[PDB]
RNA sequence: CUGAUAACUUACAGGACGCUUUGGCUUCAUUGCUUUUCAGGUGAACUGCCGAGUAGGUAG
DNA sequence: ACCTGAAAAGCAATGAAGCCAAAGCGTCCTGTAAGGTGA
DNA sequence: TCACCAA
């Protein structure tokens, strides 16, 4: 069973406003955006893994859950660098 | 380039007619005369070097 | 202190006479005099 | 017999086709895509068996993106690396041994070298088969791409590569097959219960044809000591 | 809390006056302005 | 059955100050556009009457 | 009621394209996270 | 568990 979607948003911003795409993880320019070639232009994109982490913010099943967390082993939070569902628990 | 005649320029091909273009100014037919007008200034620039 | 002046001239030259504006710093015939210029209308 | 898959648009693939070259992804990745597209359809029709596949690439765009690896046990991330990725928009023309619309779309494979590959819903009209190559290549839209043909010029060295990379500035080298290091044996842990041998990559140069039909079509060739995706015309 | 503003100003400069935008960092022009594209 | 499977790079930011391109100038001598040429299909819608009516009305 | 737009030849040579001087200094380029083996 | 190590 397959169930393709095709999603399209429409953002009404302020005048002349910033946009925040995902940006690269390498090892000068200190904020290098991810990009793809659409027609002949460079265009900022949001990742295929930056996207899939947002569909899977589900976890509020932990012992002290006040906010949903991205679904993973020993479910991590990157605001405060901690592991809810730590293995000693 | 030297001075002997070119053998391509025959009698027929040198009586062939040669069309060109000029600007042509003249007085109109019923006119009387022509004015011409300008102005001169005499200055003292020669007193010292620029 | 601010003091803005708006200045305006009026030159009466001879018939068909010559006017001399400032001229640019240039960095089979080569231009020997290139004027500074602005777009009006 | 030439089934046409148009606008297979991979978002984030890998450009590390070898441990040596970066660029377009490897040609055992485009082969494993088709032989997953075959092997799904062999659930219903058990004799599908693609023979060869024509690749038409538009719009590579190789780039260094990032890879946030997952936290692994003292619980912190593993070692930090650097990863090149590419965003291919290609189109694919098969060669079948002999099917609904909705049988094809649910049996497409969904990863081409770590990257999600998709056809748009509005492009589903162009999955129809044909009989002659001259109509199947005039069939697909967005015509402006180069077919992949191997540069079969004798070479032995990197200077042999770089000399051919300047007479053709559009020539791109990548991984074409796997050169073994021992004979495949029975191991206690193997990938899916088969015989396992250790291999190394093989780097070839890859042309681009304007459009020799056999040369354009690629296939899997087994050599008692390697395995290389060659065109038919070699 | 969100509170978006939309500011618009109107400058009456003198005749043929000068306007001073922000200007770029560079590593021969001695004053290079920051710019965009509008029309 | 893809150097396979799994994968959030993030957060902050004032480029500025000053600046006379100027001087000189002769484009110009010469000149034959000509020769010839059928728009036709008008036998249709006439001839009276009133009125000062070169206007305007009316009969068959 | 429709149909037609003519051919035949030519488009000149002579000479020149000036110089001279210069291209400023002060000051800076951020930090935090992410180890495989061995006693 | 910790002392080991570079361009």
């Amino acid at each position: 069973g397959l169930a393709i979607f095709e999603v399209r948003a429409t953002l009404h911003l302020p005048t002349n406003a910033m946009v925040r795409p995902s940006q690269v993880f390498t090892e000068q320019n200190s904020r290098v955006f991810q990009s793809t070639t659409i027609d002949g232009e460079r265009s900022p994109i949001l990742g295929a893994f930056k996207t899939g982490a947002a569909i899977a913010t589900i976890d509020d099943w932990y012992p002290e859950a006040t906010e949903p967390l991205r679904v993973g082993r020993f479910g991590v939070h990157r605001e405060d660098v901690t592991c809810y569902r730590h293995p000693s628990t | 380039v030297s001075g002997q005649p070119i053998k391509s320029a025959t009698a027929e091909a040198l009586a062939q007619g040669n069309p060109h273009q000029v600007d042509f100014c003249h007085v109109p037919y019923g006119a009387s005369h022509i004015e011409c007008s300008f102005s001169v200034s005499f200055s003292s620039e020669l007193r010292q070097p620029y | 202190g601010l003091a803005i002046f708006e200045v305006r001239a009026t030159l009466h030259l001879p018939t068909n006479a010559m006017v001399r504006p400032s001229q640019v710093f240039t960095e089979k015939t080569q231009n020997s005099r290139v004027f500074q210029s602005t777009t009006i209308d | 017999s030439f089934l046409v898959l148009p606008n297979i648009r991979v978002c984030g693939a890998t450009a590390l086709s070898s441990p040596v070259t970066v660029g377009i992804p490897s040609l055992t990745a485009f082969f494993g895509f088709v032989h997953a597209f075959e092997r799904n359809i062999n659930r219903t029709t058990s004799s599908f068996r693609v023979e060869s596949f024509a690749i038409c690439v538009h719009q590579l765009h190789v780039e260094k993106r990032g890879l946030t690896a997952e936290f692994v046990e003292t619980i912190s991330a593993p070692a930090t690396r650097d990863d090149w990725q590419c965003d291919v928009v290609f189109s694919l023309i098969l060669n079948t041994n002999f099917i609904d619309q909705d049988t094809l779309v649910t049996s497409l494979p969904k990863r081409l070298a770590r990257g999600s590959a998709k056809i748009a819903i509005d492009d589903f009209k162009h999955i129809n088969s044909f009989s002659t190559l001259e109509t199947a290549i005039e069939s697909l839209p967005i015509e402006a791409g180069r077919w992949l043909s191997l540069y079969a010029q004798s070479n032995n060295n990197l200077s042999d590569l770089l000399a051919a990379m300047t007479e053709d500035h559009q020539l791109m080298a990548s991984c074409v097959g796997y050169h073994l290091l021992e004979e495949p044996k029975d191991k206690p842990n193997s990938l899916r219960g088969y015989k396992h041998a250790i291999a190394e990559c093989i780097i070839g140069l890859i042309n681009s044809i304007t459009f020799d039909p056999n040369t354009i079509f690629w296939s899997l060739k087994n050599y008692q000591n390697y395995l290389v995706v060659q065109p038919r015309s070699i």
